[PDB]
């Protein structure tokens, strides 16, 4: 079946998108040698 | 900076005396280094200003040099500030030439 | 006042300094230097008072 692999794809896609969404506002908040 | 008033400076003649007799023993080492350690706003910069704006010290040392270092700093600005205090022109220049 | 002539005989080195809302210390210092007659030298603050 494609069922088990489709739900594996679902879980890993949703974890990627969730991590992006909750990381992004922290970057929205702040903005930012060797010699001899 | 070494510019102050020396009229509000409430008596520091003992500390000034002791540090002057430390500086008269400069040749007895190879390079005498001294430390003024204390909490914030206690008198460290002003006791240093009271030291090397005296006259015996100015006869002793040819080229007295003040250098301000802060929280925020970089190496090459310290280097060229030493150059300015010596008498070299403030030349836009890089670090390896400065120590030479 | 200080474009009169008696005042210009009185004072050797009259100095105008513009300070505004927006300012910084070292530009005031080097503007005093320019008004005195020193060269506008790229330089830091502790040397300026000396
Ligand atoms: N003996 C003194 N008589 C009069 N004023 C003094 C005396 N000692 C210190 N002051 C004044 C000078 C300054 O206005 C203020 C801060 O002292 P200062 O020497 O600049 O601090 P400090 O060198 O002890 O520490 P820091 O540089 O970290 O602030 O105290």
């Amino acid at each position: 079946l494609q069922y088990k692999k489709s739900k594996r794809l679902q879980e890993i896609n949703e974890r990627i998108t969730k991590i992006k969404s909750q990381v992004e506002p922290y970057f929205e908040f702040i903005t930012p040698d060797r010699w001899s | 900076s070494p510019v102050y008033d020396h009229t509000q400076v409430v008596g520091l003649e003992g500390d000034k005396r002791k540090i002057k007799e430390w500086l008269f023993r400069s040749n007895d080492s190879q390079l005498l280094i001294m430390a003024f350690v204390g909490m914030g706003g206690l008198g460290k910069t002003t006791i240093a200003q009271e030291v090397f704006n005296d006259k015996e010290i100015e006869h002793r040392f040819e080229r007295r040099i003040w250098v301000s270092v802060s929280q925020t700093f970089t190496e090459e600005q310290i280097m060229r500030s030493i150059l300015r205090n010596l008498g070299d022109a403030s030349v836009g220049d890089d670090i390896g030439t400065l120590l030479r």
